[PDB]
């Protein structure tokens, strides 16, 4: 909503300050489960996979 | 027929039954979670080669042969 544009803006990086974004965030979607018998010994890795 | 067969052995080293072996089977365990991939190969047995057919390819024992006419002399 800010950013009155002009010409003479040359590289996107220069005005990249004004772009709409998600500010990031965090969610849960947890509760996991156990592998083998050990609930403490589990690990968690989230990725593209 | 089976007795027509050279002495066959399959190349890469395969496991078989014995009472003497190094490989522990296990007869029981934790398989507490059924959730593990349950990979159970079946029993120790005889492995069928080309079981699909007893009637193999029958190699011609005809040798290079020009059929030539034969009318035998009655006398």
């Amino acid at each position: 909503e800010s950013f009155q544009f002009s010409p003479s803006y040359v590289d996107v990086s220069s005005i990249s300050n004004f772009i709409i974004g998600e500010n990031e965030y965090h969610e849960i979607q947890g509760s996991i489960q156990q592998v083998c018998k050990d609930i403490n010994r589990v690990y968690l890795m989230e990725s593209e996979g | 027929e089976n007795a027509n067969l050279p002495a066959t052995e399959t190349d890469e080293e395969v496991l078989i039954v014995d009472e003497n072996g190094s490989v522990i089977v296990g007869g029981c365990q934790y398989d507490p979670d059924e959730s593990g991939p349950i990979y159970t190969k079946y029993r120790e047995a005889k492995a069928s080669t080309n079981s699909t057919h007893t009637p193999p390819t029958s190699i011609t024992n005809i040798q290079p042969y020009i059929t030539v006419y034969r009318w035998i002399r009655i006398a």
